[PDB]
């Protein structure tokens, strides 16, 4: 739901990012993509 | 069947397991003499 | 409503459902471990009380 993700591609990517944020604040996304546990 | 004393204080890996060496009867002595 | 918002919210609710399903499995494991520990402690406490009465 931010302009960089729009620049990366599509609006549905913003939809996916917003869905992850509403689910866990992108905790699982950050952990799975980068390997960093935001909320340990 | 609880052998021995039954007072109201006693109420409360792959290998073969052998039964403990426990007998089923105990000796009792009654003395009618003086 | 609209044409795109409905699809967006449907996709989002699908993703949230999956993530929450995983988290629900994790929390169910948590609660099962909690209950097992509580049951063990309660049984030990009961037997301790029985020992004290016998003593």
């Amino acid at each position: 739901q931010t302009n960089p993700f729009y620049d990366i591609g599509g609006v549905s990517l913003q939809n996916a990012i917003g869905a992850n944020i509403q689910a866990d604040g992108a905790n699982e996304l950050i952990n799975f993509t980068t390997g960093v546990n935001t909320n340990a | 069947g609880q052998l021995g004393i039954t007072s109201p204080t006693t109420a409360l890996d792959g290998y073969r397991r052998l039964r403990p060496p426990v007998v089923a009867n105990l000796a009792t002595v009654k003395f009618t003499g003086s | 409503m609209g044409g795109a918002a409905i699809g967006g919210i449907l996709g989002g609710v699908q993703l949230v459902a999956g993530i929450s399903q995983a988290n629900s499995q994790a929390n169910a494991q948590r609660q099962s471990l909690q209950a097992q520990a509580q049951t063990t402690v309660d049984a030990s406490r009961i037997r301790q009380m029985e020992i004290l009465q016998a003593r």
